[PDB]
DNA sequence: TGCGAAATTCCATGACA
DNA sequence: ATTGTCATGGAATTTCGCA
DNA sequence: TGCGAAATTCCATGACA
DNA sequence: ATTGTCATGGAATTTCGCA
């Protein structure tokens, strides 16, 4: 067997319905299995149109040799089957309703979940640095961040400020006012 | 002047009048007997006007000059009265070409990792596709590594918008760019700072210093060209087609393609390379570091035989940038400041504001 | 093919396979442990579509070509068929460069007598002056002597009206232009022959080839611009002032003046020259000609190190003259009938016609 | 003394009114004395103005040492005399009311003559081939033509048909009805 | 230990408004 | 205050395959 | 028959849409 | 069926003036 690589595996999935941001709606997650590197693009509707246009761009600079989600409709279409068919990426699906992709997934969400509040409307100017910190930050597991791996070189813009990610008594009182 | 003369015709011997010449009076002018035929002496406090009249002609150079004078005249060292007058006539000065080549190029070292250097710039305006005019290319110094974004406009709003997608994957320390409108706003000097970016910009109207990302121009106009033969020009929907193939194009001279040189690695494209299958990540990217510190740098090439070299506080002319019909080619002369380094000056220009500029686009002023 | 694989497996000979690695079977397909690693070794009647996907991936040349296909296959002679490839590529021959340079330029005799030669070309549009717009100039090229008429077009009805005047003084034997549409026109036709002058053509768009011409153009729009310094640009009053300036001024190689060359003596003009002033018109003329035969004649330089030439028969394209957007630099192949000299062909188009042309308008088509 | 040249002395004069060519209706008529060249100027009038635009031309190409004409109002203006003395060109009168040249001045009249029969109106047409007859024409006193003596060389255009230049008796008759 | 031919390297040429 | 570059295909040079 | 300096010649550079 | 040219000013080389 060999050893894994960038490009081995892309996880994909979506993110929404969230409050309209410039007429988006949705977030395509893209995670590189090996490397933990993470692409983030807003759609307007988990189709497989937008995640075909979205993807589109992905893969004009790097093509996954495996994309992998789960079952939702957008990735199950016969057209992204053809998609995929025609840039020789083969499609890999986990079985109908049920850890470095998954942690990273539950950080994407709980960071998005952090910066929404006092602005849930402000997140699709924020998609930039939420990558930058994403792909910046400390790997628990392996000694290096995601951009290290991808590269080979340390980054311009370390994250030394691993923050708390978690929400304080303001945030907890008006996120629950936000949907009250 | 007269007083010299009179000495003259007596007998006497005066500096510069070789003894050895008959010099007599007619039609109360001094003359001598040349080889080539009589000539007159003009008073020295002649001499002036008839040098200014033999130039004004047809403002002639030094030997053309020479030549109408000398049809009437002698006097004793012609050609530096001559080139006194060369010298201090503006518009030949700032209408004449320059006849002296810069020294030779600089190679700069390669940048030594992605994302340390970005070169960016734009094309076009190209045929419409889409509503879009322009390209904004922007290449990594270090790897090749090209991303392509196109626009309805060269501007900074739009510049602003694709470098905010393109920064989602890094953040450069330096973009290099040239002196376009875009690139001078303090909107983006401002964005910027922002992210702790350092702007760079090239001397002005001197493209070479650019030399990385201009020549990526040349390929993405290239392949867009051969792609588009027997078709209308829609280059939009090829653009990405584009991106995607330059960036995994071996260079012969280096044997790497710079999605390599980025990543270490190929990812799932046609003929894909397959040596580093069994090391592990961490044994790829310690390979891939070695790779990059080898890579050919080109030398500095031979001097042309009549280079000039800057030197500070002489007279040097910048070139005019976009001359009008019948207009000097060449501004007014100015000063060499400083010398950052044999292809590049600081020069004050008479206003005299500070410029800094290639040494391409001057000429040393003539004739001191 | 599948034949000749059987063949190899089984331990055999076959030409261009080294004897000594081994070649085995996996997956169905044939490899062999290179000293770079396995390769697969396609069938025969695969290898053709193996070369077209490897080239079609940037439209790259022999090499960048060669290292995509040699990440996975190994064969014998795999250039050859690279090369066969791009030699068949049609948007690789007619988009990319050439990277061989012309053989050295030619330096014609000069015309052996005055009107024996003009060389007449237009200059602009420059700014509007007294509502004209262009300049006919008229070089003879004996002399250098040369005409200057103002025209609002660059028509054969201006040229005509202007060449009635000049032609007043004396009729040439030829007239040699380029292939602008005023001196390609029948009407200007009908009259050079109306007056028994023979119309001489330039190889388009090359106008080195009208390079007497050409030159005095510079000196023409050099002098106007240093006499317009500082002032609007109203030329039309200035060009009987150039005419004469220029007409006058000594060429430091030739040691003579246009006006001398054309007249054997000076006329009352500011510092004539007085040298033929005790021999008779018979005398001087007799000196004239003499000066005249023995001017300096230029040779031909050295050829650059990676020069072409002409041989009749070989496949040659044409310089596309006004290349839109994103479209080829160069024309469809073509076929040198007769090598007129080592820098003039006549070639055969494809559609097809006979097309007089300069070799730097040309490139050898590649890879045979 | 020195050996006459050209450009040593240019002689002037005109001719006309003669009948409308184009708005034109005269001839000023330049002789080079040494060489017997001919240049020939239409002007509207015979004015200092017109004087001046014409020779202006031709001095553009050549300048004389010297002009020299009757006394004619064109010539003895001050304007005029400002104009030669601007070029350095000196200028010289013969006096009131009195071979080279003077040969050469016939011929232009004789021959002009000769061709504004049956067409009195197409003679500024014309002005070019006069000229290059003029100067392409056997001298009997010097071996050779103006041509010849100006350039040094031998011409392009032989005027070996040495042409009668006098009035058959139709030309004759029709230019005695041409003014009646 | 040297041959002929194939592979690889060299590098001038030209184009990036 | 900043700075030329590099794909391309014949020609030149090195290496390969074999003895 | 040799010196220093002035004159002349050499020639790369660049621009003619 | 046609084809580079030549003003320019430092540098290189030759000639001049004098002994
Ligand atoms: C307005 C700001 N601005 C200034 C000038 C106009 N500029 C800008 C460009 O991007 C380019 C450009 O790509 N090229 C082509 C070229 C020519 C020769 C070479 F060696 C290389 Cl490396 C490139 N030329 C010019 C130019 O300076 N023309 C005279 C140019 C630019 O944006
Ligand atoms: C329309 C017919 N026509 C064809 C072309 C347009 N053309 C015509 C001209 O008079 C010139 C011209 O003067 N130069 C300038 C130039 C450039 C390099 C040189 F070496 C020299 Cl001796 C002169 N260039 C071109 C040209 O071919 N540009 C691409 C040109 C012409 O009349
Ligand atoms: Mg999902
Ligand atoms: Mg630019
Ligand atoms: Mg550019
Ligand atoms: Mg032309
Ligand atoms: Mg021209
Ligand atoms: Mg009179
Ligand atoms: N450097
Ligand atoms: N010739
Ligand atoms: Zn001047
Ligand atoms: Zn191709």
């Amino acid at each position: 067997d060999r050893p894994q690589k960038p490009f081995d595996k892309f996880f994909i999935d979506y993110i929404g319905p969230l409050p309209p941001s410039q007429g988006y709606l949705y977030v395509l997650v893209v995670v590189d299995g090996m490397t933990g590197f993470t692409w983030l693009y807003p759609t307007k509707a988990p189709s497989t149109s937008a995640t075909v246009k979205s993807l589109n761009v992905l893969t004009s600079i790097a093509i996954p040799k495996v994309i992998h989600s789960d079952q939702g409709a957008a990735f199950t279409s016969s057209t992204f089957a053809e998609w995929a068919k025609e840039r020789g990426i083969h499609l890999e699906f986990s079985t109908p309703y049920h850890g470095k992709v998954e942690r990273k997934n539950s950080d994407i969400k709980r960071l998005l979940t952090k910066l929404l509040v006092g602005r849930p409307t402000k997140w699709y100017d924020l998609l930039p640095v939420v990558q930058l910190a994403l792909n910046n930050t400390y790997s628990p597991v392996l000694k290096y961040t995601p951009h290290q791996l991808l590269f080979g070189i340390d980054s311009n813009t370390p994250f030394a400020n691993q923050d708390t990610l978690d929400l304080t008594r303001e945030e907890e009182l008006s996120l629950l006012q936000e949907i009250r | 002047l007269d007083a010299e003369l009179d000495q003259l015709l007596q007998g006497h011997y005066i500096k510069g009048y070789p003894k050895q010449y008959t010099y007599f009076l007619e039609d109360g002018k001094v003359k001598v007997s040349r080889p080539e035929g009589v000539k007159i002496i003009p008073p020295q406090s002649d001499r002036q006007k008839i040098v200014l009249q033999a130039h004004n002609l047809a403002h002639t150079g030094r030997e053309a000059t020479l030549l109408k004078i000398a049809n009437l005249y002698w006097w004793p060292n012609m050609r530096k009265d001559v080139v006194k007058q060369l010298g201090r006539c503006q518009q030949c000065l700032i209408t004449n070409a320059s006849n002296k080549a810069s020294g030779p190029i600089l190679r700069p070292d390669r940048p030594q990792k992605p994302f340390d250097k970005f070169f960016i710039d734009y094309i076009g305006p190209l045929p419409p596709s889409q509503g879009y005019l322009y390209v904004l290319v922007v290449v990594d110094g270090m790897t090749g590594f090209t991303w392509l974004y196109p626009t309805k406009a060269p501007s900074t709003s739009a510049t602003v918008k694709s470098l905010n997608v393109l920064t989602s994957i890094a953040i450069p320390k330096v973009i290099h760019s040239d002196q376009g409108a875009a690139f001078t706003s303090s909107t983006f000097a401002e964005w910027a700072k922002e992210r702790g970016i350092h702007l760079e910009f090239s001397t002005p109207y001197h493209p070479q210093s650019q030399g990385k990302v201009e020549r990526k121009n040349s390929d993405i106009k290239r392949l867009l060209t051969k792609l588009l033969v027997g078709r209308p020009t829609k280059w939009y929907d090829l653009l990405p087609v584009v991106q995607l193939a330059l960036n995994n194009t071996y260079s012969p001279v280096l044997k790497y393609t710079p999605h390599q040189l980025l990543f270490g690695i190929d990812s799932n494209t046609p003929f894909a390379n397959q040596d580093t299958l069994d090391l592990t990540r961490e044994e790829e990217l310690s390979l891939l570091q070695e790779i990059r510190t080898s890579l050919y740098h080109p030398s500095t090439p031979p001097a042309s035989s009549r280079s000039w070299s800057p030197v500070v506080g002489q007279l040097v002319q910048e070139r005019v940038a976009r001359p009008a019909s019948l207009r000097p080619r060449w501004h007014k002369p100015s000063t060499v400041l400083k010398v950052l380094n044999p292809r590049t000056v600081v020069i004050l220009d008479h206003l005299g504001n500070n410029r800094t500029v290639s040494i391409d686009n001057l000429k040393p002023t003539s004739h001191q």
